[PDB]
């Protein structure tokens, strides 16, 4: 069945005493009482600060203590095909045969 | 149909048929344990409303339960047949047991380096 | 301290006198206090309680110990550190743990046996094997270049 | 495909084993049998660093592909045609795996009829 | 502010698929007093039906337009 | 819109 | 050493001539002077150990072990200001010349040239570390513990003294040095396989090895705190430093005499690992935890390969800084409820969020999260025993896997859940606590960043 | 996030909506004070959808040792007023 | 959560949670909404065909076989609630319930921000300080001369009274704190 | 910069480039821009970096160690001999370590310089690794961590005897 | 952040903007899916005629007679 | 995902492989199907199952 | 998509739906965690209490 009648007077009393404890949890106007351009250039600024600066920084390092120890940065060796130029040397790769050419 | 209950799945209390029974012997033990519960409920409300309290609540069951799982085990230890062939086969088995894994693989190790067919190739540290 | 020796657990109760003294002592009945069996293993009148995990107890009651799920006061089961809710569960199940262990092992039994004959009776396209250049490129491959390979010859079919 | 369902279900002393290509001598029924030709040279395939797995016998067309890519860059669009050449010229030699696998399951399908006949 | 309900007299199961679920009940002597509360989702905005294909197929009208201007111009710069 | 008090620890510390 | 000794036998004096509100204040900050002393022992050009005399010497093992024991002195009165702040003022100058004492012992004991002055300091830190459990431990049980602590010592100790005594009477020196040049091959009978054992047994107890731990878990959950600091992080290692220094003369027995320690070891420490797992008491769990770990430094020295001796020596550092860092976690609760059962707090990261973060890089730091030096220690130990024998990874696979499990079950039980509200007393965290803390944890940081430090002898 | 917090107001209108809707009340004789049992003269089985019928409309789940005690739209209200910490 | 059970269900107590159950179970079944309230009625009509069973020996076998037929005809994985037990959003701001009493130790200066608000608190204090000796008093006047006990609380009886026990019921954390 | 001798590299060979269609490379203009917005500043605090160096020019020198006595030399039991004998080996042992690494260092960079062609381009390489660590195997291998000259000499005396029976045997 | 309003037991406003840019997004699609298949057709349904083996003459497959 | 799933489907059919893994390997993709289609037809289509207060 | 968009369809359709075997299966995940989650945790903890550190 239902509350019985002291049931229902308990709830009503917590009822009132837990509605204004609520209540008083609000903050006043004043609480908390803290002690005291346009965009794309915001934009702008950060990426002078976290790229530019940084890029300086890691530039100098990669170019001036790695670069100059061996193995520090090997790369895989480009491709040559037939035909290309290479710079070093200044020599040219032969051509390819012939295949003959066929067609689908 | 039917359900059929395991240890780690139990029996539903719907299913289980002391749930539905209304004897008065079952009726005065429900209403018994209650009057313990209620008791310990308020002892314990009693501290935890009470507006002088500066420290925890201190919990008698719970130093009875870490008491009964380290200082009382020994007193109440009694070598017995299980006991002391428990104790022998879980202290001592696994020990007899990797003793041979290890011997018997390093002895099998020891004897291809000694003639030559153990490929040591690149190994260099250890 | 407050716990007194009479407070705290002690060895397996012999007399229907002791038997009520442990049952004051944990906050239980007589009739529901019951100590493990007398084996020597260190138990000694701590309370046999059911084996349920925590996941059992009603989820809606206001616990004093509230991720325990007990209320101070009432006697902690031996094993709660195994049972407490991040670990074992036995609540029941819609599906009986015989029929779960039968499928689940079915199952596993079913796929691992039927790989194998997928692997005795494979799927291939109707086509010859890749053939390479160059006895299969035998010095790409690192072959030795002193040592003349074996000749691998491919004609035009 | 109907290979397999006849490989199993069926005999199989007529139908090829996938890793037993080529079984019978290569010359059996070809006069002046031709070795296959392959365009691009050792050295090519190392320059232009293909992985062993694209040495084979189409690697020529292989070599234009990458050549193209490289210099349309960054028209990434613009290799259309020679994708194609070396798509097809790979169709090509799987056709030429297709012959190997049915000639193969013609010659154990002649060597079992010719095998009746001698008993 | 305060939120207004609408007003509770217009949800009728008249028309919508609870009404064929009353005509089903009737047969053996019951009837559903709750199904004017689930009427709202069946009335309204919510009146209707959603097809598969409908829901596939959004944007494909303008996806094809766009697709023949574009089609259009490629046969008209070439 | 009402602001209401947020409880947490000392984090002074 | 004198440099670095005279200094920290002037702390005495120090401490007795203090005034009451002075005397903390003094002798710590003279402490953390001390330690940065000694790190005038880390200047090595060459590989020629320093012999500074007779008497005193420093290599790659002892001179860690060395800064390690220097900078626990001043963590050690940091972590006992609180729990002393009501004793007596002669009762507090007492305490603290405890703890120096063990500190001018232990900096003795690492340095000596000779293996009867180690035996003798080895020994002389018992009597300090006995007055300090039982003296300023909170419960009746640490007579016990102080019972089974000198007593599990010394009667491993006595077979060391007659075997030291016997070889100094056969090769006519306990010098170190002069016993590693002139070596020579030991006849497998069964009278040096005794002798073996009569060297061995007492470092094997100190670690402790699987079997006779017990001694360990009882000084622990009785010592104050900072008892369990200078046992879990320094004297434990005093086995582990006897058994590298002393193994140089027992070769080869070792190949055949290890057996039964290398099981006890790898079995063992699966069995106290998963001990953690239903451990109710926070401080045993953590001294289960350190059996565990030594299992393994016992098991690399055991089998005497370069990378074993260099793991364990990596190994013995981190876990010196780790176990003392979750010892003071620990303490810092028990100060403010007075349990250690772990799970009565609960949900602490709520009120103790500064506090949370130290014991999640403390619990990262125990179940080696790369590339900490707890996790080299323990790769490099697991290398050399996969190579000694490759189903050892079966065991180390185990103990990876549990040392996860409670690592973490610690974390969540205590910090994590809901918070248990009764506890009204949770007092916002100290700033010694927190810098206690940040002491430990710090160095194991800039350690990480530099290992070469501590990779012993043998690398 | 989006939704607006409840009020006292809100909550009753809301409640009684649902009543409004339920083909065994009459609307005229409903207020916030009648007793489902007494003054609306529905059995213990009803009362069960009432409270299935609250929960579907707040989106939340009120357990049956509570349950079972509201027997009128006003202890409706005030429960789910206390458990969502409305209070004006 | 907000009263106590009993120390048994009565008989009709559990008939009505199996009728709940057996509704909600099936609603997850059938899914859509017409779908459901045409099964929701046939269910009802279960329930009534047994409602004016006398015998209470047949009642109880009744209950028996239909707890019996929901177990083998229950829906594996159910509709929960989001905030209900086993629900996905069950305990997700319990991190953020922090107890009143952790502002006893807010520093003086963590304190300066909110003036007004622990003015209120020590109202609060100076009240819950001055009613607990009438609360303990009316705890103790109230106990029943036999044993038999529940966990229900009594009201304030007299006037300027609280009720017993009240503090940790008025002052718990919002159900969503921050 | 360092030794070419120690750590060879092999001359590069870049192409052309031939670009054949008419887009804009980004890359190319993307690099113009870096090597002026930020290769150029980078260089001029380098250069000024370099000319400070210039004016506190100071020099040191690599340590020479002349060689002592043998441990084959030194009588038993004579530790001032050992001693000296047993430190000029650790100083070797270490060497030798480095000598390890340069060679696995030109085996590492070989292996990604040559790529797809690395199973056939790294032959010398990783012979010269092979070799190597053939030799480092029979001076150290198995010595364990109170390795030291001592027990260097053993091991090698135990396998000149074993070398010494087999030829004999022959 | 437009703040619409919160709607009780009917179908709501819905903004311009997430209509439209729902609509494009799905045009966008159908675009794509039905120019590329104007383009790339063979992807989808194969390019490479796929040859019958039986059709292989046994000059082809160099089969001597019996 | 064309551009990976249908060339991942033709690689599985054309190569030497085991039967089993073929066949569940095309079954499981049909069920992606199907359990996408379940998350269309109950979330987006079909009626209004939410509570009545939109927001 | 055809197939389950029809087996979709039928969910609307006024038939009740059961719980056959091969559904409980998917809902409860083959009982792979019903089973393993429950079984290992429990013997392995078990273990550590009554072998290890009680015994
Ligand atoms: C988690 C690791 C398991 C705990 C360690 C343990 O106690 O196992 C010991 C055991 C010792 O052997 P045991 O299984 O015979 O130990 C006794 C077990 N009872 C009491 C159940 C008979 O080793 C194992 O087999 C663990 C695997
Ligand atoms: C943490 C890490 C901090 C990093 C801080 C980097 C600061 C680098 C300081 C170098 C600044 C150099 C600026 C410069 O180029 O001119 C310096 C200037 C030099 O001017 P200059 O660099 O423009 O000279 C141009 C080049 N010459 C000289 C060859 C024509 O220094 C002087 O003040 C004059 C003395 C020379
Ligand atoms: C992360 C690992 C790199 C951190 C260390 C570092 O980059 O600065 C040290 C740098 C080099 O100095 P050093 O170590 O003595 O020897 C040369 C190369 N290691 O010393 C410097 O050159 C200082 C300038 C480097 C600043 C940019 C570093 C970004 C990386
Ligand atoms: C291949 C078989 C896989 C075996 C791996 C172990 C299974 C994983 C066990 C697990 O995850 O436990 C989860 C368990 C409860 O989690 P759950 O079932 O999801 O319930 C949540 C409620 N919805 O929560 C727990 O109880 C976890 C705590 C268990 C801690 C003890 C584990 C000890 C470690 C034993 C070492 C061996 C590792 C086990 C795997 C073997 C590998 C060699
Ligand atoms: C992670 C973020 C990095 C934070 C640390 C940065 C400080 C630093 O500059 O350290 C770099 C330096 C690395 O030097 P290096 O070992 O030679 O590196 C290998 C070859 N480049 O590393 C160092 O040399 C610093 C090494 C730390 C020195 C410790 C200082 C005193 C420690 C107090 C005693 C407590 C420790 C007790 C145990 C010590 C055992 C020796
Ligand atoms: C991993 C470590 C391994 C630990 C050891 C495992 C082996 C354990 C088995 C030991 C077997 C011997 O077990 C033996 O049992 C007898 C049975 O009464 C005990 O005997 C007990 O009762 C007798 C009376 O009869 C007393 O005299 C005795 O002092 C008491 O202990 C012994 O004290 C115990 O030593
Ligand atoms: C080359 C790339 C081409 C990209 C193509 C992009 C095309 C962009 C088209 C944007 C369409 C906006 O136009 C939008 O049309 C739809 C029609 O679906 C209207 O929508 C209306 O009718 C549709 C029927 O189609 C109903 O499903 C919808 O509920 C209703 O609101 C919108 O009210 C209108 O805003
Ligand atoms: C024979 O070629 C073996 C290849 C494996 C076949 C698996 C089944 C693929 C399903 C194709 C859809 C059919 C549409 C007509």
């Amino acid at each position: 069945s239902g509350y019985t009648p002291d049931e229902k007077l308990r709830l009503q009393q917590l009822r009132e005493l837990r509605r204004r404890w609520l209540k008083d949890q609000e903050l006043s106007p004043r609480e908390p009482v803290l002690p005291p351009v346009f965009k794309a250039y915001r934009s702008s600024l950060f990426a002078v600060s976290h790229v530019l600066i940084p890029m300086w920084f890691v530039h100098y390092y990669v170019k001036y203590h790695m670069a100059t120890k061996p193995y520090t940065i090997v790369s895989s060796k480009p491709r040559i095909f037939p035909g290309d130029t290479i710079l070093e040397t200044g020599e040219v790769i032969p051509p390819m045969r012939d295949f003959p050419d066929q067609h689908h | 149909s039917k359900y059929k209950p395991a240890p780690l799945a139990t029996l539903p209390s719907t299913l289980d048929p002391a749930e539905y029974d209304v004897s008065p012997e079952t009726r005065r033990a429900q209403v018994e344990r209650l009057s313990i519960r209620a008791r310990l409920k308020r002892e314990y409300l009693l501290q935890y409303n009470d507006p002088k309290r500066v420290s925890h609540i201190e919990d008698p069951a719970l130093i009875r339960w870490t008491y009964a799982r380290s200082a009382n085990i020994y007193p109440n230890f009694r070598p017995t047949p299980k006991n002391s062939l428990l104790g022998a086969v879980a202290g001592f088995g696994p020990l007899i047991f990797w003793y041979y894994v290890f011997k018997t693989d390093r002895d099998r190790k020891e004897r291809l380096i000694q003639e030559g067919k153990l490929d040591r190739k690149f190994n260099i540290s250890y | 301290f407050h716990m007194t020796k009479d407070m705290l657990p002690g060895s397996y109760p012999r007399t229907p006198e002791e038997r009520a003294a442990a049952a004051k002592k944990y906050n239980m009945r007589v009739e529901d206090y019951e100590p493990y069996p007398d084996d020597g293993m260190g138990y000694g009148d701590y309370p046999m309680l059911p084996n349920r995990s925590q996941h059992e107890r009603d989820p809606w009651y206001q616990w004093d110990h509230s991720e325990l799920r007990m209320n101070w006061g009432e006697p902690i089961h031996w094993d709660l550190d195994m049972y407490i809710r991040n670990r074992v569960d036995t609540s029941p199940t819609p599906v009986s743990w015989d029929v779960m262990c039968k499928h689940l092992f079915g199952f596993v039994a079913f796929m691992v046996f039927m790989f194998w004959v997928g692997h005795v009776f494979p799927s291939y396209q109707p086509v010859g094997p890749k053939q390479y250049p160059y006895n299969n490129l035998y010095l790409e491959r690192g072959g030795d270049p002193t040592k003349e390979p074996e000749p691998v010859v491919h004609y035009d079919i | 495909g109907a290979h397999l369902t006849r490989r199993y279900l069926w005999d199989a002393s007529v139908e090829p084993d996938p890793e037993k290509i080529p079984s019978f001598p290569p010359d059996l029924g070809f006069p002046e049998r031709k070795e296959r030709v392959m365009v691009a040279t050792q050295q090519e395939m190392m320059d232009a660093q293909l992985t062993l797995q694209q040495r084979d016998y189409c690697a020529h067309y292989l070599i234009r592909l990458l050549k193209c890519k490289r210099d349309s860059f960054p028209n990434f669009l613009a290799c259309k045609h020679e994708q194609h050449d070396w798509d097809y010229c790979e169709h090509l030699d799987y056709v030429k795996r297709m012959k190997e696998f049915e000639r193969e399951r013609r010659l154990l399908q002649r060597k079992k009829r010719r095998a009746l006949k001698e008993a | 502010g305060k939120m207004e309900l609408p007003d509770y007299r217009q949800w009728k199961i008249e028309g919508t698929p609870l009404e064929t679920v009353q005509k089903k009940l009737a047969a053996r002597g019951l009837r559903d007093p709750w199904a004017r509360n689930e009427a709202w989702r069946y009335m309204g905005g919510f009146a209707g039906n959603i097809t598969f294909p409908s829901v596939i197929l959004k944007g494909f009208k303008w996806g094809f337009a766009a697709f023949v201007v574009a089609l259009g111009a490629e046969y008209f710069l070439d | 819109g009402k602001r209401l008090f947020v409880v947490k620890p000392s984090l002074y510390y | 050493m004198l440099k670095i000794i005279l200094p920290s036998l002037m702390l005495l004096p120090l401490t007795w001539l203090s005034s009451p509100k002075k005397t903390w204040t003094n002798v710590t900050s003279y402490s953390f002077l001390i330690s940065l002393t000694s790190l005038t022992l880390l200047w090595q050009t060459d590989e020629n150990y320093k012999n500074f005399s007779n008497m005193f010497s420093s290599d790659p093992l002892s001179t860690p072990l060395i800064i390690l024991t220097a900078w626990l002195l001043p963590l050690m009165l940091m972590a006992s200001q609180n729990h002393l702040k009501k004793d007596n003022n002669v009762l507090q100058k007492l305490y603290i010349s405890m703890l120096i004492s063990l500190q001018i012992l232990l900096i003795m004991t690492f340095s000596a040239t000779e293996l009867i002055m180690f035996y003798i300091l080895f020994e002389a830190t018992l009597i300090p570390t006995l007055i300090i459990i039982t003296r300023w431990g909170n419960q009746t049980e640490r007579l016990n513990a102080g019972i089974y602590f000198l007593f599990y010592t010394l009667i491993g100790s006595i077979p060391l003294l007659i075997a030291l005594i016997l070889i100094q009477n056969h090769v006519g020196t306990l010098n170190l040095m002069i016993l590693s040049f002139t070596t020579h091959t030991l006849d497998a009978s069964w009278s040096n396989n005794l002798l073996w054992l009569a060297c061995m047994m007492a470092f094997l107890i100190k670690m402790p090895l699987y079997g006779v731990h017990l001694w360990l878990p009882k000084a622990h959950v009785e010592a104050p705190i900072a008892g369990s600091m200078i046992l879990a992080a320094i004297l434990l290692k005093l086995g582990s430093y006897g058994m590298i220094r002393i193994s140089i003369i027992l070769d080869p027995l070792t190949k055949y005499m290890a057996y039964p320690f290398i099981l006890l070891s790898l079995w063992g420490m699966i069995m106290t690992s998963s001990i953690c797992l239903r451990q109710t008491d926070l401080k045993s769990l953590i001294a289960y935890s350190s059996v565990s770990h030594m299992a393994l430094v016992i098991a690399s020295i055991m089998i005497q390969t370069p990378w074993s001796f260099m793991g364990a020596t990596m190994l013995m550092i981190a876990h010196g800084l780790t176990s003392s860092l979750l010892f003071c976690l620990a303490n810092s609760n028990y100060e403010r409820i007075h349990s250690r059962t772990m799970i009565m707090a609960r949900g602490l990261q709520m009120v103790f969020p500064l506090m949370a973060t130290w014991w999640l890089m403390a619990s990262l730091a125990n179940l080696a999260l790369p590339p900490s030096i707890n996790l080299m220690g323990e790769l490099f130990i697991t290398m050399s025993l996969f190579s000694w024998s490759n189903f050892t990874i079966i065991l180390m696979g185990i103990n990876i896997i549990i040392t996860g499990m409670y690592s973490m079950y610690m974390i969540i039980t205590t910090q994590r859940g809901k918070l248990t509200n009764h506890m009204i007393n949770l007092q916002p965290s100290h700033t010694r606590e927190l810098t206690l803390m940040a002491l430990h944890m710090i160095p194991l940081i800039l350690l990480t960043t530099s290992p070469k430090l501590i990779t012993g002898l043998t690398m | 996030s989006d939704a607006p917090p409840l009020t006292l107001d809100g909550i009753k209108d809301r409640v009684l909506y649902v009543l409004k809707l339920y083909d065994k009340i009459d609307p005229e004789k409903l207020s916030v004070n009648s007793h489902f049992m007494k003054d609306l003269g529905l059995d213990s089985l009803d009362q069960v959808e009432i409270i299935m019928a609250m929960e579907d409309e707040f989106g939340f789940e009120i357990p049956d040792i509570d349950a079972e005690k509201l027997m009128c739209p006003q202890e409706i209200v005030d429960y789910i007023a206390d458990k969502k910490d409305v209070y004006e | 959560a907000f009263c106590a059970p009993p120390a048994y269900l009565t008989h009709q107590q559990k008939v009505l949670r199996l009728y709940k159950r057996a509704l909600r179970h099936l609603e997850s079944w059938c899914i859509h909404r017409d779908k459901y309230r045409y099964f929701a009625c046939l269910m009802r009509a279960r329930f009534e065909e047994h409602k004016n069973e006398k015998d209470m020996m047949r009642a109880t076998q009744l209950l028996r076989e239909a707890e019996e037929e929901f177990w083998q005809n229950q829906h594996p994985q159910p509709y929960i609630f989001p905030d209900s037990p086993g629900g996905t959003s069950f305990e997700r701001y319990e991190c953020y319930k922090v107890p009143e009493w952790c502002l006893d130790y807010w520093h003086p200066s963590e304190k300066a921000m909110y003036p007004d608000y622990f003015s209120k608190r020590e109202q609060w204090k100076k009240l819950r300080m001055e009613s607990w000796d009438r609360e303990v008093k009316q705890l103790q006047e109230e106990t029943s001369p036999d044993g038999i006990m529940t966990e229900a609380l009594p009201p304030a009886r007299r006037e300027g009274d609280l009720p017993p026990l009240w503090w940790h019921i008025v002052t718990r954390p919002r159900e969503r704190p921050t | 910069s360092w030794d070419k001798d120690v750590y060879p590299e092999p001359p590069s060979r870049t192409p052309a480039p031939s670009p054949q269609t008419s887009l804009p490379n980004p890359i190319t203009y993307l690099t113009k821009a870096y090597d002026l917005v930020v290769d150029w500043p980078v260089t001029l605090v380098r250069e000024f970096i370099e000319r400070q160096h210039a004016k506190n020019r100071t020099y040191y020198y690599h340590r020479q160690y002349r060689r002592v006595p043998d441990i084959t030399e030194c009588k038993e039991g004579d530790v001032l001999c050992i001693y000296e004998a047993e430190m000029q080996w650790r100083r070797d042992f270490k060497v030798d370590q480095e000598i390890m690494n340069i060679i696995q260092e030109r085996l590492k960079a070989c292996q990604q310089r040559e790529g797809e062609n690395y199973q056939q381009n790294c032959a010398k390489e990783l012979e010269q690794f092979t070799k190597v660590t053939k030799a480092y195997q029979d001076r150290y291998l198995d010595l364990g961590a109170y390795y030291s000259a001592r027990k260097c000499l053993a091991k090698q005396k135990q396998r000149m005897l074993e070398e010494r029976k087999a030829a004999r045997q022959e | 952040g437009v703040h619409i309003q919160p709607r009780y037991r009917e179908f709501p406003q819905l903004t311009r903007s997430q209509v439209i840019q729902g609509e494009f997004l799905s045009s966008l699609m159908w675009f794509w899916i039905l120019w590329r298949f104007w383009h790339d057709s063979d992807a989808v349904l194969g390019h490479f005629s796929y040859p019958d083996p039986s059709q292989w003459t046994d000059e082809e497959l160099g089969i001597p007679p019996d | 995902g064309f551009y990976s799933k249908d060339l991942i489907i033709e690689a599985i059919n054309t190569c030497n492989t085991n039967a089993w893994a073929l066949l569940i390997t095309l079954i499981a993709t049909s069920m992606t199907a199907m359990y996408s289609m379940r998350i269309i037809y109950f979330v987006t289509m079909t009626k209004p199952r939410f509570p009545p207060l939109i927001s | 998509f055809l197939i389950a968009l029809e087996l979709n369809n039928l969910t609307m359709k006024l038939s009740m739906n059961k719980a056959n075997p091969y559904s409980s299966f998917s809902t409860l995940l083959g009982f792979f965690p019903s089973i393993i989650h429950r079984i290992t945790p429990m013997k392995s903890l078990n273990l550590s209490l009554k072998t290890s550190l009680t015994l």
